C-alpha cells in the first residue's frame, strides 16, 4: 500500500522545520 | 506618506504584538497602521506598505464579488470567467495605463494614489481607526480570498454551502476532518510551539 | 532542624531548607546552580499540579463509573475527532503558558493569566506551599502508580485497590506479574 | 522461602556480611589510596566541574563502621548478580537436553 | 581585507584566490583560529557533533522515506529471492526513451535506481513489514535530528554552556558511555527484539497499538524473575521454519543455537537477542568501574601510575599519560579512530562469514558491495588515526610532562620501530611479489606444475580446530570425543558445525596456495602503510634531515631544496603517501574478497584455485573477463541499465587520470603560465573591462598533494565501485 | 509514486535554483571587504 | 610576511646576506663569533620565502631560519 500526499506533506513540513532549527544551529556556530 | 497615522499607536487584540511577551522590532515602532512587530523573516519596507494595501484592496473586491455571486444563484465563482487576444491586449494597456502613474507618483511623493490623486480622497473623513481598519479589512479579505480557494480545492461545494455544512456538523465537518487534516494540525503544533523557542532565544 | 530525606545526613549546600519541601534530596546535585534550580521549583510545581488535576480526574472518573477506563479513554469516540481536539487543546494552551511564562519572567511567581501570584481568596502561606508540594509529590508518585497498575494488572486505581483488599496475599506486584499470561 | 527465595537473599546476605565484615577495609584504603577523580593536579570540581561535587549523602551514615548506603547498594548489586547466576545455571543444568559440562 | 575567513586574518589578508581555498581547507582545524580558547574550542566541537548527528539520523530518515515512497518493499516482502530492491526513483530531464525504459524494473512504473545498501534485508529482519512502518520511522528520525539540532543550540547559549571541566571528566562520561550508552542501548534493542522483531519472524503482526496486549512467551516474565531462565530457550524455531510466517515457528525468545536459519540463510533472531541481552549485562557491569560522586570505583590516573613493571623493563611505565591523553584532543581522536576503524574492518569480515539479515547471504551484489564499502571505510579511518596521531605527537605532546614513561621510550627506540617495520615490509614485497612472478613464468611456458604452490596450512589448523573437518586435522571441535567439544555439543556446536562443515555458505571458506599467496600480499600492504604512518608519526618533531621540525608544524611544504633536498619531510607528507598504499591494500583486500565470492557464487571454485595463484590470473580471469558486461552498458547497438555503470566506470578513470596532473606536474610551471595568463587578460581589449578581485596563482604545494590525492582515490572509489556492482548484479 | 510531480519540481530546484542561489550568495560573502 | 628569525650559532659569514634575492638580510656588529658580525633580518615584508639563506648557511644546524607565514603580494611574488 502505498503512501498518501498528506504523508509526503507532512514529512516535507517537518523536514523544512527541522531545516530552520539547523540554520539556526549553524549561525550560532558561526557567530 | 498618508497612510503613515497621525500618531503611533500599537492597538490591541487580546495582546499589543502577536504572542504575548514578543519583542518589537526596530523598524516597527508602531508608526505604521496595523503594526504589530511582526516581521520574525525580516523582510522589511515603504514599498511593502503599498504591496500590502494593494494586494488587501484588491481582495476586498475579490470577496464581496465573491460572496455577492455566491449569494444569488451565478454558478461556482471558479468557473465564472468562462462562461481573446484583442481583449487581453486592450485591458492589459489600460491596466498598464493606470500602473504607469501608480508607479510614478511612487518616485515623488511615496505613495501610489490613483492618477493624480496621491491622496485619493475626494470626501476625506482619513483619520487613524480609517487606516487601521482599512489595513485589517486587507488582510481578512486576502485570508478569506485564500480560505474560498483553499475550500473549493478541497470540496466542490462553494464558500456558502461550506458554512452551512459547518453550521448542520460543526466538529465533523472542520478543516481536520478534510483532505488537509493533519498537515493542518501539525502547523497548528508548530505555530503554538514557536513563540517558546523565541523566548528560549531571548531568555538564553 | 528540619527532616531529611535520610536520617543524619548532611544535606547538599544549595538546599538549605528555604524552598518548600526541602529535605535535603539531591543526590545527583541537578540543583547545583541557582537559575536551574529556580526554573526546576517552577517545573516541580507544574508537574506536580498537573499530577494533581489528572490524579483526581482518574480517581473521580471511576469513582462516577465512566465507563471507559483511563488508559482508553482517548480511544472513545466524542464525536469530536482528535485532530480537532488536540489543535484546538494546543492553540488554549499555548496562550495560557505564554502568559505563565511572561508572568514567570516579569515576576518569578507562578499565577494564571495576568495574575500573579494567582490567589483571590488569599490563602497563601508557608504551610500551604508545603502542602502544596507534598500534595504534588505524592500525586506524581500516584500517577506513576496508576500506569504500574494499568500496564500489570489492566486496571483502574479503584479497582485495583478493592482486588488488593479482597486478597492481599495474591492480588499484590507478586501475583500480578505472575498472572501476566492470564491478564495479556 | 522458595528455591529463588533462598539463593537470591542468601547470596544478598553474604555479600552484605562480606562487604561490611571482610572487606571493608580493603576497599577502604583502596578507595583512600586511589581518591577522587583528577585533571590536571585537581579534583573535577575544583577545575571548575560543578556537577563532579562529592555527593553529601554518600559518607555520613551512622553504621559504626562507616558501612553507607552506596555500600549496600553495590555489594547488594553483587549479591542478586551471584544469585541470579546460581538461578540460572542451575535452571540449565536441570533442563532435559541441555548439558554444559566438558565431559 | 576581506571577511570571509573570519577565523583567520592571516588568510583574510591574502590577495590571492588562495584565500579562498586555504579558508575552506582551515575553517575546522578549530585550535588554530584567531583568539580561541581551550574551553570555547571544546563547546565549538561539541556543537559541532551535534551537528553531525542530526545529519546522520537525517541521512536514515532519507533512505526510510525514500524506500517507503518510491521503493517496492511489500513486493520485496514477499519474493525476497525474486525482486530488486529499489532505492530510490530517477528523474533526469537529459534521459533518451531508451534510457527510461532500461532503467525501469523491480516492478516500478519509471526509472529507478535498484538498491546494494542492503536496507531491505536489515529493515524486513528487524520487523518492518509495510511503506506506512518505514514512512513513520522517517518522520521519527527527522524528529530526532531536530531535536539534536535544538540541543547544539542550546549547549551554546552561555547558561547551558558546559565548562571545560566538564568535558574532562574522563571517569563520568566512562561510566555512563559504558553503562547507558552501550549497555542500556543494548538491552532497549533486546527488548524490540523480542516484542517485535522475533514475533513478526514468526508472523505474528506487533505494532505500538498491540504490544502492551501481546504475549512476547507464554509464561510471561514469572521465569524472568524467579530465575528459571532456561525456559526462554525451550522451543526455538524448527530447522523447517518459513521466515515471516507462523509455519514450523517456536516460542522460544532466547536461545543459543549457533549457525544460521535454514532458509533465511541468516543468523538466528532468538541468538540475536540473547546476544544483545548478555552484552547488554556485561557493559551495564563495566559502567560501574569509575568513580564518580558516590566514594566508590576506580580513579583513573592512579590506576595508570599504578602500572609501572618493578624491575623497571618500561621505565616510568604509564606515569602522567592520564594528563596526557585526557589534554590532547588529537591523542583521544587517535584512539578513537584506530579503534573505530578496527571495529569496521571486523564488521566487514563478519556480516559476510555471519550474515545477520535474512536473504542477505542470496543477494550477492549486496554482500560484495557492503564488505567493500567498509573496508575502504575502515583504510581511511586507520590513516586518520595514525595522522592524528601525528598532529598530537606536534602539537600536544609534552616531552617533560611524559619523561621516561611509555610514550617517551618509544620515541627514545623510534629508529628501531621504524627500521623493522621496513624489513618486514621488504621481506614480503620481495617474497610475495617472487613467488606470483616465478607461477606467471610457470603458467607462461606451459609447465603449471612447477609452481610455487605453499599450502597455508596454520590457517587451515585453526579452521580445523573450529570444527572444519575437511583438511583431516582432528583436533577440540573436529575432535568428537574433546573437552572443548563436549562442553558446546548441547548448546551451539550442532548448528555451528553444520554451518563451518557446509562448503554452501561463506562461514570459514576453504582456502589453498591463492587464498595463501594474497594473504601475504594483504599483510606486506599493512604493514607498508603503517610504516609510512609510523614513520610520519615517529619522525613528525623532528629528524636528522630537519631537527626543528616540531616548530613548523604538521604540514608545510617542505623545507626547501637545500641539504639536498627535502619535498615531502612533514609528517602530513608521509599521510598523504599512505593514503595510496592504504588504497592499494584495500584494492587487494577488495579484489580477493570478489574474485573468491564470484567463483563460489557461480558454483565454478576451480577458478579462484588455478587461476589466482599467478597476476595473468587475475588480470584475465578476473578484471578482464567480469568487465565485458559493464563496458557493453551502452554500444553502438544501443543500452541497456548497466550503462550508468558503464559511464560510471569511465567517470572514475578519467577523474583518476586528472588526479596525476597535480601529482606529477609542480607548482613553478603553473605559476608561470597562470602570469602569462594575467598579461593576456590585461591586454586583451572588451575583456579588461572586467578583473579579477583576487589575484589568481597557481595551487600551493600542499594543497596539489591534496587534490591530487582527492582525484586519485575518488576515481580510485568510483571505478571500483562501478566495476563491482556492474560485474555482480550483471549476473545476479 | 504518491505526488508524483514533486520530482519534476523538486530535481530543478535542488539541481538548479539552489545551486545558483548559493554560489550567487556564497560568491557575494567571500568577496565582501 | 615570513618571519626569519637569527640564532647565536651564526659565525657572520655573510653567506646568507649575499643569497637573498630580494634584500631581506644585512650584517650588524656583534661580539658573539670571531667575525664581530651577525646576521640580521629587518625587511622580511619583502622576504619571498625561497630559503636561499638557509641553502647558504654553513652552520650545523642553521643559524638562520625562515618560517612562511600569512602570504602577501610580496611574499607570493607576484608583478601582477
Ligand atoms: C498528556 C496527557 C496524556 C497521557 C498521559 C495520555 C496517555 C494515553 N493515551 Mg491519550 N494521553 C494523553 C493526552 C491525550 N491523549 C489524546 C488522544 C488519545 C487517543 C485517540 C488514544 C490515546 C491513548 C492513550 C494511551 C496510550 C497507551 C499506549 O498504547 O501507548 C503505547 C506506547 C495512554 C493511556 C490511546 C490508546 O492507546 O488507548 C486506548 C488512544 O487510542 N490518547 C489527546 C487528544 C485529545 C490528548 C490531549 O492532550
Ligand atoms: C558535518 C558537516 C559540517 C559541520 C557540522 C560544519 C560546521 C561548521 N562549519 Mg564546516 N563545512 C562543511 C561541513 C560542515 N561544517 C563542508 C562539506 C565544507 C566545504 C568543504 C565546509 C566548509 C566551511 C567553511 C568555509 C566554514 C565552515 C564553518 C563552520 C561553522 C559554521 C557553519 C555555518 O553554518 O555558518 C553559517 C554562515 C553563513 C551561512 C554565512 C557565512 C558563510 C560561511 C563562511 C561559509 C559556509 C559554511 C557552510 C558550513 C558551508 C557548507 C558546505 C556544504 C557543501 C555542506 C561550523 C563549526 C565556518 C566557520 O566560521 O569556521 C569555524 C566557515 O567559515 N565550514
Ligand atoms: C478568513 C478567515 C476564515 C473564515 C471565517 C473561515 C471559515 C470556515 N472555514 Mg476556511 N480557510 C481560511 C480562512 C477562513 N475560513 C484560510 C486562510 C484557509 C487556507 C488555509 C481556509 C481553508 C479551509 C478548509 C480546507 C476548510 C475550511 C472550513 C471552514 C469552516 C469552519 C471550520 C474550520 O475548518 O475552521 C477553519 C480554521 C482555520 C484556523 C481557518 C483560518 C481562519 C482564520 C485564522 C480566521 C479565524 C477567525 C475566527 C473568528 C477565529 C468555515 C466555513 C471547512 C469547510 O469549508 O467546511 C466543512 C474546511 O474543510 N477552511
Ligand atoms: C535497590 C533495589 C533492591 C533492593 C533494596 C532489594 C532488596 C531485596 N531483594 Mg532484590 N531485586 C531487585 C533490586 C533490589 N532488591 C531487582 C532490580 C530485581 C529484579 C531482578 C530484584 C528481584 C528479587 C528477587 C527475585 C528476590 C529479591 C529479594 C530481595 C530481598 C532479600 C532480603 C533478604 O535478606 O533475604 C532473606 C534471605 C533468607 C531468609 C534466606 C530484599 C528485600 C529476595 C526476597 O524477596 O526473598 C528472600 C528474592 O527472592 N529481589
Ligand atoms: C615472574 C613473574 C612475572 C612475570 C612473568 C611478569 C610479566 C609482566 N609484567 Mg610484572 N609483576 C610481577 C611479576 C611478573 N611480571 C610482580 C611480583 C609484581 C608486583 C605486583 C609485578 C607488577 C607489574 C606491574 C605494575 C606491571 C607489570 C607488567 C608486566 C608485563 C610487562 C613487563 C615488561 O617489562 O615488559 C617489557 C616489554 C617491552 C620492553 C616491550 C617489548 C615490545 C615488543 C618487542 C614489540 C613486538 C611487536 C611485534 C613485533 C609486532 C606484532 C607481532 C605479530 C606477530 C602480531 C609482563 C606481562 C606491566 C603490564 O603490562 O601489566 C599488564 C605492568 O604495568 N607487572
Ligand atoms: C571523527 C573523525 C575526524 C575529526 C573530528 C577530524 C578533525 C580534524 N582533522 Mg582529521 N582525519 C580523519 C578523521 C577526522 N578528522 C580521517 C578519516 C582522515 C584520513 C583522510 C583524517 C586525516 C587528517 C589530516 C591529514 C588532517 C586532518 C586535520 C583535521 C582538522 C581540520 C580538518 C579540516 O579543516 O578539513 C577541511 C576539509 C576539507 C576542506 C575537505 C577536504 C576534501 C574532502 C575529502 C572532500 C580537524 C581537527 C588537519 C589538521 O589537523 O592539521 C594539523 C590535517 O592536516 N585530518
Ligand atoms: C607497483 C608499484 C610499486 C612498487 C613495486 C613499490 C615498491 C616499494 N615501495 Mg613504493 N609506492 C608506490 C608504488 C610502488 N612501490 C606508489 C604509487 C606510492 C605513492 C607515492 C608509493 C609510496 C611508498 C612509500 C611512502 C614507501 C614505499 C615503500 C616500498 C617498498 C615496500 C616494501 C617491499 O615491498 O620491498 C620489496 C621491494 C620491491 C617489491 C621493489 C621491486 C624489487 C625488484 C623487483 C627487485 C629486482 C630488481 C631487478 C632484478 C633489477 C633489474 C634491473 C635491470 C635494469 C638490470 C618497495 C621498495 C616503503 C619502503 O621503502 O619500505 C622499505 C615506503 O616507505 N612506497
Ligand atoms: C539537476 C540539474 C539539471 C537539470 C534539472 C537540467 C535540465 C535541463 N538540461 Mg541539463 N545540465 C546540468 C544540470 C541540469 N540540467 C549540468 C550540471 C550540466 C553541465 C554538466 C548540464 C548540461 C546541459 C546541456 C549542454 C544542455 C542541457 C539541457 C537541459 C534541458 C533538457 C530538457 C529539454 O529538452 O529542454 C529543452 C529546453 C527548453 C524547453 C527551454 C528551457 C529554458 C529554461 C526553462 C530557462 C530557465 C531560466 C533560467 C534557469 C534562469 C536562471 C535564473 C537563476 C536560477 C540563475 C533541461 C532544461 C539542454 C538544453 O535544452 O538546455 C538549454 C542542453 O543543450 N544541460
Ligand atoms: C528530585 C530528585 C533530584 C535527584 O538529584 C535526582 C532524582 C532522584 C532523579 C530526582 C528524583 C525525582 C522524582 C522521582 C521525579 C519523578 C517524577 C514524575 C513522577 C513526575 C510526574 C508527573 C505526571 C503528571 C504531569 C501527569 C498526570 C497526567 C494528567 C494530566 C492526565 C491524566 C488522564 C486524565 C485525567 C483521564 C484520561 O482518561 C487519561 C489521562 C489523559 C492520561
Ligand atoms: C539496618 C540494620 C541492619 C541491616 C539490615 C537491612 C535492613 C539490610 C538490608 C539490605 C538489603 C536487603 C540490601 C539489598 C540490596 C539489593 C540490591 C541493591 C539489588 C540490586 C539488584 C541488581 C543490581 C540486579 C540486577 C540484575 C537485573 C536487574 C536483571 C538480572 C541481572 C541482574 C541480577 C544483574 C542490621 C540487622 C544488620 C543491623 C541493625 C540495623
Ligand atoms: C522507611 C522509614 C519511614 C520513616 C519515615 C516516616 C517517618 C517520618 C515521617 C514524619 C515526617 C514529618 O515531616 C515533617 O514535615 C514538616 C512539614 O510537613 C517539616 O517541617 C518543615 O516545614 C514546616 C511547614 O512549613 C515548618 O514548620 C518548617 O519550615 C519545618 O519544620 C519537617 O521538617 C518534617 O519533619
Amino acid at each position: 500500500m502505498p503512501l498518501s500526499d498528506s504523508q509526503i506533506f507532512i514529512a516535507l513540513f517537518i523536514a523544512l522545520l527541522t531545516g530552520i532549527l539547523a540554520v539556526r544551529l549553524g549561525l550560532e556556530l558561526y557567530s | 506618506p498618508s497612510w503613515l497615522l497621525e500618531k503611533p499607536n500599537r492597538l490591541w487584540e487580546l495582546d499589543t504584538t502577536w504572542y504575548p511577551g514578543a519583542e518589537p522590532p526596530s523598524y516597527l515602532d508602531g508608526s505604521l497602521p496595523g503594526d504589530r512587530g511582526f516581521d520574525p523573516f525580516r523582510l522589511a519596507l515603504p514599498w511593502l506598505v503599498e504591496g500590502e494595501l494593494y494586494n488587501g484592496r484588491v481582495a476586498m473586491l475579490a470577496v464581496a464579488g465573491i460572496l455577492l455571486v455566491e449569494a444569488a444563484g451565478l454558478g461556482p465563482w471558479w468557473s465564472a470567467p468562462f462562461r481573446y487576444w484583442p481583449g487581453v491586449v486592450v485591458s492589459h494597456a489600460i491596466y498598464a495605463a493606470f500602473e504607469l502613474k501608480r508607479f510614478d507618483n511612487f518616485q515623488k511623493y511615496g505613495e501610489t494614489g490613483l492618477l493624480g490623486f496621491v491622496p485619493f480622497d475626494p470626501l476625506n473623513m482619513r483619520d487613524d481607526y480609517k487606516r487601521q481598519s482599512e489595513v485589517r479589512n486587507g488582510r481578512l479579505a486576502m485570508l478569506a480570498f485564500i480560505g474560498f480557494c483553499s475550500q473549493a480545492a478541497n470540496t466542490g461545494k462553494g464558500p456558502l454551502e461550506n458554512l452551512k455544512d459547518h453550521i448542520a456538523d460543526p466538529t465533523h465537518n472542520n478543516i481536520f476532518s478534510s483532505g488537509v487534516g493533519t498537515e493542518v494540525t501539525l502547523a497548528v503544533i508548530a505555530i503554538t510551539t514557536i513563540p517558546i523557542v523565541l523566548e528560549a532565544r531571548k531568555q538564553l | 532542624a528540619r527532616g531529611l530525606w535520610l536520617p543524619d545526613t548532611e544535606p547538599p549546600a544549595h538546599l538549605k531548607g528555604e524552598l518548600a519541601g526541602d529535605r535535603g534530596f539531591d543526590p545527583l546535585g541537578l540543583g547545583s546552580e541557582p537559575e536551574r534550580l529556580k526554573w526546576y521549583t517552577e517545573a516541580e510545581k507544574t508537574n506536580g499540579r498537573w499530577a494533581m488535576a489528572g490524579v483526581a480526574g482518574i480517581l473521580g472518573q471511576e469513582l462516577l463509573g465512566v465507563q471507559p477506563k483511563w488508559f482508553e479513554a482517548g480511544a472513545k469516540d466524542y464525536g469530536f475527532p482528535p485532530l480537532a481536539l488536540i489543535s484546538l487543546e494546543f492553540l488554549l494552551l499555548g496562550f495560557l503558558e505564554l502568559k505563565r511564562y511572561q508572568g514567570f519572567k516579569k515576576t518569578g511567581k507562578s499565577g494564571f493569566l495576568d495574575s500573579f501570584p494567582f490567589d483571590p481568596a488569599n490563602l497563601d502561606s508557608e504551610a500551604n506551599a508545603e502542602k502544596e508540594i507534598k500534595n504534588g509529590r505524592l500525586a506524581m508518585v500516584a500517577f506513576v502508580g496508576f500506569v504500574g497498575a494499568a500496564l500489570v494488572c489492566r486496571q483502574g486505581p479503584i479497582e485495583a485497590l478493592q482486588s488488593h483488599l479482597s486478597d492481599p496475599f495474591s492480588n499484590n506486584i507478586i501475583g500480578s506479574i505472575a498472572r501476566l499470561p492470564e491478564t495479556i | 522461602l522458595s528455591d529463588t527465595n533462598l539463593v537470591i537473599g542468601g547470596a544478598t546476605v553474604a555479600s552484605l556480611a562480606l562487604g561490611r565484615f571482610v572487606f571493608l577495609g580493603f576497599q577502604r584504603d583502596n578507595a583512600k589510596k586511589q581518591g577522587l577523580p583528577q585533571q590536571n593536579g585537581q579534583s573535577n570540581v575544583e577545575a571548575g566541574d560543578r556537577l563532579a561535587e562529592e555527593a553529601s549523602f554518600a559518607l555520613k551514615t551512622n553504621d559504626p563502621a562507616g558501612f553507607n548506603l552506596v555500600d549496600v547498594m553495590a555489594w547488594g548489586a553483587i549479591g542478586h548478580a551471584l544469585g541470579y547466576f546460581i538461578l540460572a545455571t542451575t535452571s540449565l543444568n536441570n533442563t532435559p537436553g541441555f548439558d554444559p559440562k566438558p565431559f | 581585507a576581506t571577511k570571509f575567513p573570519k577565523f583567520s586574518q592571516g588568510l583574510a589578508k591574502d590577495p590571492t584566490t588562495r584565500r579562498i581555498w586555504y579558508g575552506i581547507a582551515t575553517a575546522h582545524d578549530f585550535e588554530s583560529h584567531d583568539n580561541i580558547t581551550e574551553e570555547s574550542l571544546y563547546q565549538k566541537i561539541f556543537a559541532s557533533h551535534f551537528g553531525q548527528l542530526a545529519i546522520i539520523f537525517l541521512w536514515t530518515s532519507g533512505n526510510l522515506f525514500h524506500v517507503a515512497w518510491q521503493g517496492n518493499f511489500p513486493q520485496w516482502v514477499q519474493d525476497p529471492l525474486h525482486v530488486r530492491p529499489i532505492a530510490h526513483a530517477i528523474w533526469d530531464p537529459h534521459f533518451g526513451q531508451p534510457a527510461v525504459e532500461a532503467f525501469t524494473r523491480g516492478g516500478a512504473q519509471g526509472p529507478v535506481n535498484i538498491a546494494t545498501s542492503g536496507v531491505y534485508q536489515w529493515w524486513y529482519t528487524i520487523g518492518l513489514r509495510t511503506n506506512q512502518d518505514l514512512f513513520q520511522g522517517s518522520v521519527f528520525l527527522t524528529i530526532l535530528s531536530g531535536l539534536f539540532l535544538f540541543a547544539g543550540w542550546l549547549h551554546l547559549q552561555p547558561r547551558f554552556q558546559p565548562a571545560l571541566a566538564w568535558f574532562k571528566n574522563a571517569e563520568s562520561r566512562l561510566n555512563h558511555h559504558l553503562s547507558g550508552l552501550f549497555g542500556v542501548s543494548s538491552l532497549a534493542w533486546t527488548g524490540h527484539l523480542v516484542h517485535v522483531a522475533i514475533p513478526e519472524a514468526r508472523g505474528q503482526h506487533v505494532r505500538w497499538d498491540n504490544f502492551l496486549t501481546t504475549l512476547p512467551h507464554p509464561q510471561g516474565l514469572a521465569p524472568f524473575f524467579s530465575g528459571n531462565w532456561a525456559v526462554y530457550a525451550q522451543n526455538p524455531d524448527s530447522s523447517a521454519h518459513l521466515f515471516g510466517t507462523g509455519e514450523g515457528s517456536g516460542t522460544a525468545i532466547l536461545t543459543f543455537l549457533g549457525g544460521f536459519h535454514p532458509q533465511t540463510q541468516s543468523l538466528w533472531l532468538t541468538d540475536i537477542a540473547h546476544h544483545h541481552l548478555a552484552i547488554a549485562v556485561v557493559f551495564i557491569l563495566a559502567g560501574h568501574m569509575y568513580r564518580t560522586n558516590f566514594g566508590i570505583g576506580h580513579t583513573m590516573q592512579e590506576i595508570l601510575d599504578a602500572h609501572t613493571p618493578p624491575g623497571g623493563g618500561l621505565g616510568a611505565g604509564h606515569k602522567g599519560l592520564f594528563d596526557t591523553v585526557n589534554n590532547s584532543l588529537h591523542f583521544q581522536l587517535g584512539l578513537a579512530l584506530a579503534s573505530v576503524g578496527t571495529i569496521t574492518s571486523l564488521v566487514a569480515q563478519h556480516m559476510y562469514s555471519l550474515p545477520p539479515y535474512a536473504f542477505l547471504a542470496q543477494d550477492f551484489t549486496t554482500q560484495a558491495s557492503l564488505y567493500t564499502h567498509h573496508q575502504y571505510i575502515a583504510g581511511f579511518i586507520l590513516c586518520g588515526a595514525f595522522a592524528h596521531g601525528a598532529i598530537f605527537f606536534v602539537r600536544d605532546y609534552d616531552p617533560e610532562q611524559n619523561k621516561g614513561n611509555v610514550l617517551a621510550r618509544i620515541l627514545d627506540h623510534k629508529e628501531a620501530v621504524i627500521s623493522h617495520l621496513s624489513w618486514v615490509s621488504l621481506f614480503l614485497g620481495f617474497h610475495t611479489l617472487g613467488l606470483y612472478v616465478h607461477n606467471d613464468v610457470m603458467q607462461a611456458f606451459g609447465t603449471p606444475e612447477k609452481q610455487i604452490l605453499i599450502e597455508p596450512v596454520f590457517a587451515q589448523w585453526i579452521q580445523a580446530a573450529q570444527g572444519k573437518t575437511l583438511y583431516g586435522f582432528d583436533l577440540l571441535l573436529s575432535q568428537s570425543n574433546s573437552a572443548a567439544f563436549s562442553a558446546g555439543q548441547t548448546l551451539w556446536l550442532p548448528g555451528w558445525l553444520d554451518a563451518i562443515n557446509s562448503n554452501s555458505n561463506s562461514l570459514f571458506l576453504t582456502i589453498g596456495p591463492g587464498d595463501f599467496l594474497v594473504h601475504h600480499a594483504i599483510a606486506l600492504g599493512l604493514h607498508t602503510t603503517t610504516l609510512i604512518l609510523v614513520k610520519g608519526a615517529l619522525d613528525a618533531r623532528g629528524s636528522k634531515l630537519m631537527p626543528d621540525k616540531k616548530d613548523f608544524g604538521y604540514s608545510f611544504p617542505c623545507d626547501g631544496p637545500g641539504r639536498g633536498g627535502t619535498c615531502d619531510i612533514s609528517a602530513w607528507d608521509a599521510f598523504y603517501l599512505a593514503v595510496f598504499w592504504m588504497l592499494n591494500t584495500i584494492g587487494w583486500v577488495t579484489f580477493y574478497f570478489h574474485w573468491k565470492h564470484l567463483g563460489i557464487w557461480q558454483g565454478n571454485v576451480n577458478q579462484f584455485n588455478e587461476s589466482s595463484t599467478y597476476l595473468m590470473g587475475w588480470l584475465r580471469d578476473y578484471l578482464w573477463l567480469n568487465s565485458s558486461q559493464l563496458i557493453n552498458g551502452y554500444n553502438p547497438f544501443g543500452m541497456n541499465s548497466l550503462s550508468v555503470w558503464a559511464w560510471m566506470f569511465l567517470f572514475g578513470h578519467l577523474i583518476y587520470a586528472t588526479g596525476f596532473m597535480f601529482l606529477i606536474s609542480w607548482r613553478g610551471y603553473w605559476q608561470e603560465l597562470i602570469e602569462t595568463l594575467a598579461w593576456a587578460h590585461e591586454r586583451t581589449p572588451l575583456a579588461n573591462l572586467v578583473r579579477w578581485r583576487d589575484k589568481p596563482v597557481a595551487l600551493s604545494i600542499v594543497q596539489a598533494r591534496l587534490v591530487g590525492l582527492a582525484h586519485f582515490s575518488a576515481g580510485y572509489i568510483l571505478t571500483y565501485a562501478a566495476f563491482l556492482i556492474a560485474s555482480t548484479s550483471g549476473k545476479f | 509514486m504518491a505526488a508524483a510531480y514533486l520530482p519534476s519540481v523538486l530535481v530543478p530546484l535542488v539541481g538548479l535554483v539552489f545551486p545558483a542561489i548559493a554560489m550567487a550568495s556564497l560568491f557575494l560573502y567571500i568577496e565582501k571587504e | 610576511s615570513h618571519a626569519v628569525k637569527i640564532y647565536d650559532t651564526c659565525i657572520g659569514c655573510t653567506q646568507c646576506v649575499r643569497a637573498c634575492p630580494t634584500d631581506v638580510l644585512e650584517m650588524v656588529p656583534w661580539d658573539g663569533c670571531k667575525a664581530s658580525q651577525i646576521a640580521s633580518a629587518p625587511r622580511t615584508e619583502d622576504c619571498v620565502g625561497c630559503k636561499r639563506c638557509e641553502s647558504a648557511c654553513p652552520t650545523d644546524f642553521l643559524s638562520v631560519r625562515v618560517y612562511l607565514g600569512s602570504e602577501t603580494t610580496r611574499s607570493m611574488g607576484l608583478a601582477y
